[PDB]
């Protein structure tokens, strides 16, 4: 009756959280995402966690969820709890357009989700979300933006953030190697291929294990580009050639 | 092992099992009673004894043979209070089939309605799963007689001859050797094997006052409870 | 550490226990433990025993 | 009820969900199955036995249709299967009353699993103990999907669930090539069905359903007994 | 250590309502005296820091026009009982054109003193002192989180609960005056408080039959101190 | 222990201890018996007087559900008045919907399904009561029913509820049933209450008799107690 | 002790302990005695003061022109059943235009206090009543309990040390019929003074008397008119 | 539909969740605020920037209206619910009563919200503590504060966060009227008080002033350099 | 605790005799006693009681204010070259004690001797800060609190 209640609401006697801390320490297992911007364009690197030979890959957007005509996201956590939030956040962006006939800016979409994730932690005794996801996009006020979501309902503005615990070493690379206003669509992609070559434990960076989606602003369209099969491989052959050239000083 | 509250409410064990439903499987056996269902080629016999311990107790308010509709009869094992609540569900949803659809409900469709109700009682963790069994007979159009069995887990299947109650492993093992030797089954061969299977497992060789026969016929599709005089007719006929 | 064999009559008969002061036995302690040191002659000790419940 | 609605599935301090891991243990102790996609149709093959010779095999069915071209089997437990079948039957009709067009097979699995995920997060209930294999030939190319009690969805070519699935997983990894026909797929689905079955494979020990481009077609035991000759 | 919130003791009492009366002892003390010339009322503010501006801390709150109050316990739980007691005097006047008596104010407050539960929360944590002048002369009432309404002649509640009531019965009689009751109360306060007695630690509120609006500020409180 | 808190959980062998605990609460109560003759039902309830403790005629356990239906409640008296209101309210809706007097076969089944429904959930407890239903009709004769706290309700000729359950029904079956008028039964009930329950634990006690049948024109009423007083005079003749 | 917590949980002995813990709440209250005659129903109560300056807590409270009750338990459960008690008397006054009989009022009370003794999450109403009424068949004295068992009695007493009051009433129950008012009341207050220590007694400040009868509306006397009732007495011998 | 009490009493006469929620306020960045007669000042410490990432979205000093300014403590998720709730209330008060909302009315809205949010059932209390600063009509500079229990006061110099007792003890020995006389002296005083909280290299100190005639204006990082320089200049003149 | 073996008896008597010899109460001549352990919760309770010890001095954790002297004191008896920066090493790392800085100073001393030098360069202090101090950085609630 009352002895079966799990009490996902009460503070720790230490004076902090007890249930959300378990998910925020869990989120670093089995997921790796990142995204970089400093100029026109923003990317999203993903990672195929298990690529078995008896699989279809007929969806062509596995971890990237194009949630709007101007935005997309990279999710990591419970697979099925992602599908609840991506169905919700896609629908929040559309009731805004019904009300104003104007596309939703990137700032006040993220705040609309983080109020939902918080409310399932305070009251109700509901299991909280174990989902940390990223944000890209373009608005009419600032432009190309990045955001980092948390299971606690906290967000923030970023330029080189990540998700996975394996990618905590990548932040040490990104603090070491990052440019302020010198991004291209080549210097940003070759940096991300350099990150996932070291942070992932897959040798030689097999092209069926990574996934890259970019957003550019062409004329008035905000083209969300999902690049597929051979441009990944020649990016690796570009990266392996530059590693073979720079090692000649040794 | 016991993890969390797996011994108390309907949740999973670490072994991939759960216990409150398989505790309910032996919630039937405290009645101390056995029911036998036998299907023939043109009939379906339901035979079940009763125990009358008191002389100050009626012989008409005891019998577990219950009439669901004019063409569907049933027998109830398990405990008594839970069995009668299962019957009023069966009487009610057979009536809504007539009001909604127009024709008479099949005996196969009625066990889907019952087993889905028992699913939910398993499913919600804050209520009791009604440990009792449920055996139905009836004549279907262009299909012959049928025998079905519902369970407190919430599953059913078709049958040829299967008993329930306390003695299953002794009664069904008798009925396996009886069926697979490919005997004839007309009317009285079905009734005589339905008596002797209960009479060899329990080993009583009774008097015609404890068992009740609930046979239904292709020629007479009405569910019919036999009289004490004609039960004696079938019993002395198999006594050579 | 109470032996029933010691509570046989002949060894231990009467029960005398000690309890806590209500208000004034505490203030009895405050007045004794302050004359030995140089204190102010314009202070009170009832306020201190109120701040000491147990 | 009272209004309790408190979730009984919480995070472990290690950071996992314990009850969903236990629901996958109930799936592995179920009946084995095998589903193979072979470039013109999908073959679902289950392993259906009876505890005695007293049961009636023409009563309870495994390979089940959904609308006209969408088949569905399972490998978990019995009574939980009939709930989400009846749920998926009704759910495919609201697609048809709105869009007047048969539902794509990718669209059910987004919706059946969204029922099933939200079912675990809610309070007072347990998760299901049934994994599914949903298939169907829509828009030319056939499909073959798999769900789970966590509510995730995948896209296989040739998978196997139930007991001894790792033995069938290595067998289908060697036997199944990139492409076959439907008749080659039925031959190799039976050639992996009795990896851990009994000796006798009659028309009643297995039950196979296919999805042509003409539609879902469940095989009667006559053709199963006629194809089981010179099998494997 | 988590039993039922609504469970009788094996001895017969309650669990959580018993703990509510214990939570009054940590609050500040308050003294009110009923006298036929009028009801005086006193409290101690217990200022914690000189950066804290004192006049935003109040304990005396007027109710309608002639009824004061004195809270002792949790501050924000008392703000719910005050805001209801103000409204329930206004519904009495805009349905009857007369002032609600001091006794029948406290009846309306003491109804939801123990109306907590799961359906239809926790008990409150403050005791009150309602004092006022109505048709039966001046009145003074006392309540508690157990909803035990009662009338007192001169009740003293708060931290000095036992110490003040013993000293108060030493010097009290029936034929008091108002000026005698005011100076007698602060004698009790300075014996039980720990700081000095100035114009910022205490405050008064005296309601009279003629001067119905109880009115007492600074620069008069200093006059009462320096005359004793 | 550990399985005997909620009425929804099962024991590891398959029973419910919350129902088992409530039955022996009814066992710790004074004796109330009932018996029917060929044309009526006679109730008898032993009633305890501690020293004075009340009036002469307080808290009588011979309730009156319908014009032709009686009660012989025994056990926890507070929950007995709850069932008496539910049975009162049930018989009025049969009158309003259908337009004639409630048959006793329904009225036992309608109440027992309400008793059964409090044995399924963790929110409520089972009723700690057991009672008798006695009626008489010109088209159905007299019936006598009996409801336990579990909900098992069927017919009897003579039953007994209380501490002296098995000790009183031993000599009830020594009587005859068909060849007795209910005027003879009244002085036969009075000795059974007088034989059992010796004045050791309880010195003084009362004896209330209620009676419905052919002599009372189907209406239920108390017997003329102060009038003609043939019960206790014939009962105290068994002094040896 | 694990089955001694909730009201829903039974016992392996067969006795619900939350009702048994509610009977002990009634014994904490002060004592009061109700009795009757052929034509009158008089209940006499004993008040307790909290301090020397506070007033005595009132015990007898008026309900209707012919029904008045006493109290022996909590105060929240007192007024919660009191507001239910006043409400039912004026409904039948509004619908049928007649006063309620006393017996069928109390049957509504036992049905009222049954629900919070069976469902989960509710406490029993820990309170004791002495309902004294008058209707078309004579005066009545009813007592209740938190176990929802109402008793039709002629003379009872409930509260602290009420066993000593009952023994006085058993050896004087024969004289409680041919007594008009003055020896009817002064038999009642001799039962209260036997629930007292031998150094204090009734002082016209802790005692109230309510009388209802044939030609008399239910009237509560306290502290002024108790003094004509407190005369011609005798001290308790020792 | 949830019926479960979370905040109950203790055997000694205290609570549980309220003392636990004040612990989360103690694990926060410090933010102080003083007042004057024409201009108010408030600043936050422990910026803890990654120095490669965006910073316009990490701003934790906001305004509810054109008069009232916020500065909270504790966890950041619970602050965002209270702020966007209080923006609605100070906007709906303007709909009924035509005035700007006083600083006294908006703090009773927040404190009475936070109390009934602990009174009810099944609700995790907040873990924030606000500093509400705003100069009302007639030119009345004053500042209030809140508490997770639901109490509110009026202070002249507040300190919250991790190590508020050290900062409040520093302001306790600083009861001058001269520091509230000059404007830039009071701003440097906040910089002096926030200096002994964190490492305080003039880059982790975000302050904002309001001269009771204009909305809040964040001072520049070049302004914070000149203010830290004049603080270090006058401090070395003790010889 | 008292056991039955001959292993603990040499401890409990010596513990009791020191408590006896400290408070023999005959003539001590104003002997001051300073006692220091790390923990207190698994200690002798009858020495925490008054009558013997009435001073319980605790040492709470320091801040980055106390570090800058400890960085100066540890980088004082060495060949500190005039091309090094220590203030960046203070600003970056937020949890390190006197043992850690001394472990940095020795690692800074070792890296100078490897490539056959006398003074210590700035990159040595950077590489010593990034090699030595990566042993206990685990567990902090960043980005949640304000």
């Amino acid at each position: 009756s009352r002895r079966y209640d799990s009490r996902t609401t009460i503070f720790s006697p230490e004076g902090r959280l007890y249930q959300v801390e378990y998910a925020m320490e869990a989120i670093g297992h089995a997921g790796t995402c990142l995204g970089i911007l400093a100029n026109d364009g923003v990317l999203l690197a993903a990672e195929r966690r298990n690529i078995h030979k008896l699989l279809d890959e007929v969806f062509f957007s596995e971890k990237i969820y194009k949630l709007n005509e101007d935005m997309a996201c990279s999710v990591a956590g419970i697979t099925s709890d992602a599908n609840v939030l991506t169905n919700e956040l896609r629908l929040i962006a559309q009731r805004y357009l019904l009300q104003y006939q104007e596309p939703i800016p990137c700032e006040q979409l993220v705040t609309a989700l983080c109020d939902i994730k918080q409310a399932y932690t305070q009251f109700g005794g509901k299991r909280p979300f174990g989902v940390s996801l990223l944000y890209i996009g373009w608005d009419k006020h600032y432009g190309f933006q990045l955001y980092q979501s948390d299971p606690s309902g906290n967000y923030g503005g970023w330029k080189a953030t990540c998700i996975g615990n394996n990618s905590a070493a990548a932040v040490s690379m990104l603090k070491q190697d990052y440019k302020e206003g010198e991004m291209t669509l080549k210097s940003a992609l070759a940096l991300a291929i350099k990150v996932l070559n070291k942070t992932m434990d897959v040798s030689k960076l097999s092209a069926e294990k990574v996934e890259i989606a970019t957003l550019t602003r062409e004329n008035g369209k905000t083209v969300i580009r999902v690049l597929k099969q051979k441009e990944v491989e020649q990016l690796i052959k570009k990266h392996e050639e530059e590693e073979a050239k720079a090692e000649r000083e040794k | 092992s016991s993890a969390g509250f797996d011994r108390h409410i309907t949740i999973f064990s670490p072994e991939g099992r759960l216990y409150q439903v398989e505790y309910a499987f032996k919630a039937i056996n405290q009645g101390g009673l056995t029911s036998v269902a036998v299907r023939g080629k043109d009939c379906a016999v339901i035979v079940t004894q009763k125990k009358v311990p008191d002389k100050l107790l009626d012989s008409s308010t005891v019998t577990h043979l219950f009439k669901i509709t004019e063409n569907i009869g049933c027998v109830m094992t398990g405990m008594t209070a839970d069995s009668r609540s299962q019957v009023q569900r069966a009487r009610y949803e057979a009536a809504n089939w007539k009001y909604k659809y127009g024709y008479e409900i099949p005996v196969d469709m009625l066990c889907k309605r019952i087993a889905d109700i028992s699913q939910v009682y398993t499913q919600n963790a804050e209520m009791r799963p009604l440990g009792c069994c449920m055996i139905l007979i009836g004549i279907d159009e262009e299909q012959g007689p049928q025998v079905y069995k519902c369970d407190p887990a919430g599953y059913y299947c078709g049958f040829k001859a299967t008993a329930a109650g306390v003695k299953q492993t002794e009664s069904t093992s008798f009925l396996e050797k009886k069926v697979k030797k490919k005997f004839d089954w007309t009317f009285e061969q079905t009734v005589e094997t339905a008596i002797t299977c209960l009479s060899t497992v329990l080993s009583i060789d009774f008097k015609p006052s404890e068992i009740e026969v609930g046979v239904v016929t292709v020629e007479n599709p009405k569910f019919r409870i036999l009289t004490e005089a004609e039960i004696d007719a079938h019993l002395v006929a198999l006594a050579e | 550490t109470l032996d029933p064999a010691l509570m046989r009559p002949g060894r231990l008969d009467r029960k005398i226990e000690f309890s806590l002061p209500d208000l004034e036995g505490r203030t009895h302690i405050f007045k004794i433990h302050a004359r030995s040191m140089s204190v102010e002659r314009d202070i009170r000790f009832e306020l201190l025993a109120r701040l000491c419940p147990n | 009820e009272r209004g309790y609605s408190f979730s009984l599935t919480t995070f472990s301090p290690s950071g996992k969900l314990v009850q969903i891991e236990y629901a996958l243990a109930a799936v592995a102790g179920g009946a084995p199955s095998v589903g193979i996609k072979a470039a013109n149709g999908v073959v679902l093959a289950t392993e259906k036995k009876q505890k005695s010779i007293l049961y009636d095999e023409r009563s309870v069915h495994k390979v089940e249709p959904i609308t006209k071209h969408i088949g569905l089997v399972y490998s978990g437990m019995g009574p939980d299967y009939r709930v989400l079948v009846h749920r998926a039957r009704k759910l495919a009709q609201q697609y048809y009353l709105v869009y007047q067009e048969p539902i794509p097979t990718a669209q059910l699995v987004q919706r059946v699993a969204s029922v099933m995920q939200e079912y675990t997060q809610s309070g007072g209930v347990r998760p299901f103990g049934v994994s599914l294999l949903i298939c169907g030939w829509n828009e030319g190319r056939p499909y073959l999907f798999q769900s789970d009690p966590s509510g995730a969805y995948f896209a296989w070519k040739a998978t196997a669930m139930g007991k001894n699935y790792v033995n069938g997983k290595t067998f289908l990894e060697k036997r199944y090539n990139e492409d076959l026909e439907l008749e080659d797929a039925i031959h190799t689905a039976i050639l992996t069905l009795k990896e851990s079955f009994e000796g006798q494979m009659t028309e009643d020990n297995i039950e196979v359903g296919i999805c042509n481009e003409a539609g879902f077609r469940r095989l009667t035991p006559t053709e199963v007994k006629d194809y089981l000759a010179a099998i494997a | 250590y988590d039993r039922g919130v609504n469970t009788f003791s094996p001895e017969g009492r309650l669990f959580q309502v018993e703990y509510a009366i214990e939570a009054i002892k940590l609050g500040s003390t308050a003294i009110g005296i009923q006298t036929s010339e009028g009801v005086c009322l006193a409290v101690e503010k217990r200022i914690t820091s000189p950066l804290m501006e004192p006049s935003s801390i109040e304990k005396i709150v007027e109710i309608d026009a002639h009824i004061g109050c004195a809270m002792s316990g949790l501050i924000a739980d008392a703000k719910t009982l005050i805001d209801k007691a103000r409204v329930e005097t206004q519904n009495h006047w805009f349905t009857y054109n007369e002032t609600m008596t001091v006794e029948s104010v406290t009846q309306a407050v003491s109804n939801l003193a123990l109306q907590f539960g799961e359906e239809d929360s926790r008990p409150f944590g403050v005791a009150l002192l309602f004092g006022g002048v109505d048709e039966k002369g001046p009145q003074l009432f006392h309540m508690d989180p157990s909803g035990t309404f009662v009338q007192c002649d001169a009740r003293a509640i708060g931290s000095a609960s036992e110490g003040a009531q013993s000293s108060l019965q030493e010097v009290y009689h029936k034929s008091m005056t108002l000026k005698e009751a005011i100076k007698s109360s602060l004698i009790i306060l300075k014996q039980v408080m720990e700081e000095k007695l100035n114009a910022t630690n205490i405050e008064l509120a005296t309601v009279q039959p003629g001067q119905n609006f109880h009115m007492f500020t600074k620069e008069e409180l200093e006059e009462v101190i320096k005359d004793i | 222990t550990g399985y005997d808190l909620s009425a929804s959980t099962f024991s590891p062998d398959g029973r419910v201890f919350q129902v088992e605990y409530a039955m022996k609460a009814v066992e710790n109560s004074s004796t109330a018996i009932g018996i029917r003759c060929k044309d009526g039902v006679v109730f008898g309830v032993e009633k305890l007087v501690l020293s004075k403790l009340y009036e002469e005629g307080s808290n009588k356990r011979l309730f009156n559900v319908d014009r032709h239906v009686g009660m012989a409640v025994a056990g926890l008296l507070a929950d007995a008045r709850s069932l008496a209101d539910i049975a009162r309210e049930e018989a009025s809706n049969f009158r309003s919907n259908f337009g004639y007097n409630i048959p006793l076969k329904h009225l036992a089944d309608r109440v027992a399904m309400y008793v059964h429904a409090y044995t399924l959930y963790s929110a409520v407890r089972p009723f700690g009561c057991s009672f008798m239903l006695g009626s008489y009709s010109v088209n159905d004769g007299a019936q006598l029913y009996m409801i336990d706290p579990s909900g098992v309700s069927y017919g009897y000729w003579g039953c007994a509820i209380g501490k002296a359950r098995q000790a009183a029904k031993t000599e009830i079956e020594k009587l005859q049933m068909k060849e007795m008028t209910c005027r003879d039964i009244v002085k036969e009930v009075a000795k059974i209450i007088y034989i059992v329950h010796d004045e050791v634990k309880d010195k003084a006690f009362e004896l209330e008799l209620s009676w419905v049948g052919e002599l009372t024109n189907g209406r239920h009423e108390i017997v003329p107690k102060d009038i003609r007083e043939e019960a206790e005079k014939y009962a105290k003749e068994s002094l040896k | 002790n694990q089955y001694d917590n909730d009201v829903t949980v039974w016992s392996p002995q067969g006795r619900i302990h939350q009702i048994e813990y509610a009977m002990e709440a009634v014994k904490q209250g002060s004592a009061t005695v109700g009795l009757k005659s052929k034509t009158h129903a008089v209940l006499v109560a004993l008040k307790r003061a909290q301090s020397e300056l506070a007033a005595h807590q009132k015990k007898i409270l008026h309900v209707d022109n012919h029904i008045g009750i006493s109290i022996a338990g909590l105060t929240a459960d007192a007024r919660l059943l009191c507001n239910f008690m006043r409400q039912e008397c004026l409904d039948s006054r509004f619908v049928f235009d007649r006063p309620l009989p006393v017996s069928r009022l109390v049957s509504l009370i036992g049905s009222k206090t049954q629900i919070p003794t069976q469902r989960y999450g509710r406490r029993p109403y820990g309170v004791g009543l002495l309902i004294a009424g008058y209707d078309d068949m004579g005066p009545h004295i009813f007592q209740t309990c938190p176990s929802a068992n109402y008793f039709d009695c002629r003379a009872m007493s409930i509260g602290a040390r009420s066993q000593s009051a009952r023994t006085y009433l058993e050896r004087h129950m024969s004289e409680f019929m041919e007594c008009n008012l003055n020896e009817l009341v002064k038999h009642g207050l001799r039962a209260l003074r036997e629930t007292l220590p031998a150094e204090q007694d009734l002082t016209t400040k802790n005692v109230s008397i309510g009388i209802v009868g044939k030609d008399l509306e239910f009237t509560i006397y306290d502290d002024d008119d108790v003094s004509p009732f407190l005369e011609g007495l005798e001290e308790r011998p020792q | 539909s949830y019926d479960r009490a979370i905040t109950v009493f203790s055997p000694d006469g205290h609570l549980f969740q309220v003392e636990y929620a004040q612990e989360a306020v103690k694990k926060g960045s410090t933010a102080v605020g003083v007042r004057g007669r024409d201009i108010v000042v408030l600043g936050v410490e422990k910026k803890s920037v990654a120095k490669l990432q965006d910073e316009r979205t990490v701003r934790k000093i906001c305004a509810l209206d054109d008069n009232v300014c916020m500065a909270f403590a504790g966890l950041t998720a619970d602050a965002r619910i209270v702020i966007n709730r209080a923006r609605v209330e100070c906007q709906s008060h303007r709909l009924t009563v035509e005035d700007p909302v006083t600083v006294e009315y908006i703090t009773r809205y927040i404190a009475s919200l936070k109390q009934r949010y602990t009174q009810s059932n099944g609700r995790r209390p907040f873990g924030i503590s606000a500093l509400i600063v705003g100069f009302d009509f007639d030119g009345t500079p004053r500042l209030y504060q809140t508490d997770p229990s639901g109490t509110y006061h009026a202070w002249k110099a507040n300190a919250i966060g991790r190590g508020a007792k050290s900062v409040r003890e520093f302001l306790e020995k600083n009861y001058t009227d001269e520091a509230i006389e000059t404007d830039d002296l009071t701003i440097k005083l906040v910089i002096k008080a926030l200096l002994e909280v964190v490492q305080s290299g003039g880059k982790n100190i975000e302050l904002a002033v309001m001269r009771r005639d204009q909305s809040l204006k964040i001072l520049n990082p070049e302004e914070i350099e000149k203010y830290v320089a004049e603080i270090e200049k006058e401090k070395e003149e003790n010889e | 605790y008292d056991s039955n073996s001959g292993g603990e008896r040499e401890i409990q008597r010596t513990m009791l005799e020191l408590l006896n010899q400290l408070d023999g109460f005959d003539s001590r001549g104003d002997v001051k006693v300073i006692m220091a352990t790390n923990r207190i919760e698994t200690l002798d309770p009858a020495l925490i009681r008054p009558g013997r010890i009435d001073r319980k001095i605790e040492f709470p954790l320091p801040d980055e204010k106390t570090k800058k002297r400890i960085f100066q004191i540890h980088t004082s008896r060495m060949t500190l070259a005039d091309d090094v920066t220590l203030d960046d090493l203070i600003m970056a790392k937020d949890d390190l004690s006197g043992a850690d800085i001394k472990a940095i100073c020795t690692e800074a001393g070792l890296m100078a001797l490897r490539e056959r030098r006398m003074k210590v360069t700035n990159e040595d202090f950077k590489k010593s800060k990034e090699n030595v101090l990566y042993k206990k950085q685990e567990g902090t609630p960043e980005g949640l609190y304000l």
